[PDB]
């Protein structure tokens, strides 16, 4: 599965 | 054998025609099992493998959940590059986002990866140690620090040594008919008069899985790399891949050229030569 | 910015037989950044039911993506790629080799 984590540049 | 799991994230800006668009894509070892089109008019996440369609609904809800979480930040991200780079509003531009595990043979973490590129350029990615970044630019060093005080590498850590391990090891048995196999690559040579004084030798190497290969020609047992027409490893469309080797042999000379073929399906390396 | 001329690979998914359906394969690969229109042609005609692999790239982020359609070769019949990309001044086209 996909990450849940999805950090913003 | 080893494996990977791995996702691939596209994200590419339009202005004046709405909407970035959002692409992701996930495979296990060369086979892909997932996907997400912005443009698509299902707007979800979608089965490409056999084998993961027996998921429930949970699974699909979730990833699709968030996987539309993703395509909103990097639809965000699109906007801060700009402004990072003082780039006109009128251009297109690529983000690119790539993240998975390796495992041994044991079935065991063996790495994981965490990467990113801004119009196809390296821009920020996770060190081996999954503790610390490499930041090529003073943009990337300003993306590096939100990052450190934020603790994205932390939370990475935990998901590709836990959960991406976990499910690659679910998946891998989930699939295991057409994950676990290994096709050995049927293989064949061709000869062509290609003048008066010269032929074409070419060793063929076909339906082999997985795609990783070595196919090789000598003179005399010697390596023939640079005279060697090599393409590059290619689909069948059914799930196995192909692969070619040529050489332009002088005629009267076949017999001192071999071809070598190496593969994990195949008991013994391979070696061939017309005759 | 960069930009990646795509290398191009016109096959058949099984070793060509006349009179037998197979599939006819066009596989674009190492180019960036992602536009690109590629079309498959019959005897120079735009061949109309035509998919495509989801976009995808490399470790060094090139992108890669397989068209393909349904065919039956013959001896007499042609089969072609045509690509174009921004990297191409013109359309590239490459002809399809049964040993190729």
């Amino acid at each position: 599965i996909i990450s849940a984590v999805v950090g913003i540049l | 054998g080893s494996h990977s799991m791995r996702y691939f994230f596209t994200s590419v800006s339009r202005p004046g025609r709405g909407e970035p668009r959002f692409i992701a894509v996930g495979y296990v070892d060369d086979t892909q099992f997932v996907r997400f089109d912005s443009d698509a008019a299902s707007q979800r996440m979608e089965p490409r493998a056999p084998w993961i369609e027996q998921e429930g609904p949970e699974y699909w809800d979730g990833e699709t959940r968030k996987v539309k979480a993703h395509s909103q930040t990097h639809r965000v991200d699109l906007g801060t590059l700009r402004g990072y780079y003082n780039q006109s509003e009128a251009g297109s531009h690529t983000v690119q986002r790539m993240y998975g595990c390796d495992v041994g043979s044991d079935w065991r973490f063996l790495r994981g990866y965490h990467q990113y590129a801004y119009d196809g350029k390296d821009y920020i990615a996770l060190k081996e140690d999954l503790r610390s970044w490499t930041a090529a630019d003073m943009a990337a060093q300003t993306t590096k620090h939100k990052w450190e005080a934020a603790h994205v590498a932390e939370q990475l850590r935990a998901y590709l040594e836990g959960t991406c391990v976990e499910w690659l090891r679910r998946y891998l048995e989930n699939g295991k008919e057409t994950l676990q196999r290994t096709d050995a690559p049927k293989t064949h040579m061709t000869h062509h008069a290609v003048s008066d004084h010269e032929a074409t030798l070419r060793c063929w190497a076909l339906s082999f899985y997985p795609a990783e290969i070595t196919l090789t020609w000598q003179r005399d047992g010697e390596d023939q790399t640079q005279d060697t027409e090599l393409v590059e490893t290619r689909p069948a469309g059914d799930g196995t891949f192909q692969k070619w080797a040529a050489v332009v042999v002088p005629s009267g000379q076949e017999q001192r050229y071999t071809c070598h073929v190496q593969h994990e399906g195949l008991p013994k390396p391979l070696t061939l030569r017309w005759e | 910015m960069i930009q990646r001329t795509p290398k191009i690979q016109v096959y058949s998914r099984h070793p060509a037989e006349n009179g037998k359906s197979n599939f006819l394969n066009c596989y674009v690969s190492g180019f960036h950044p992602s536009d690109i229109e590629v079309d498959l042609l019959k005897n120079g005609e735009r061949i109309e039911k035509v998919e495509h692999s989801d976009l995808s790239f490399s470790k060094d982020w090139s992108f890669y993506l397989l068209y393909y359609t349904e065919f039956t070769p013959t001896e007499k019949d042609e089969y072609a790629c045509r690509v174009n990309h921004v990297t191409l001044s013109q359309p590239k086209i490459v002809k399809w080799d049964r040993d190729m």
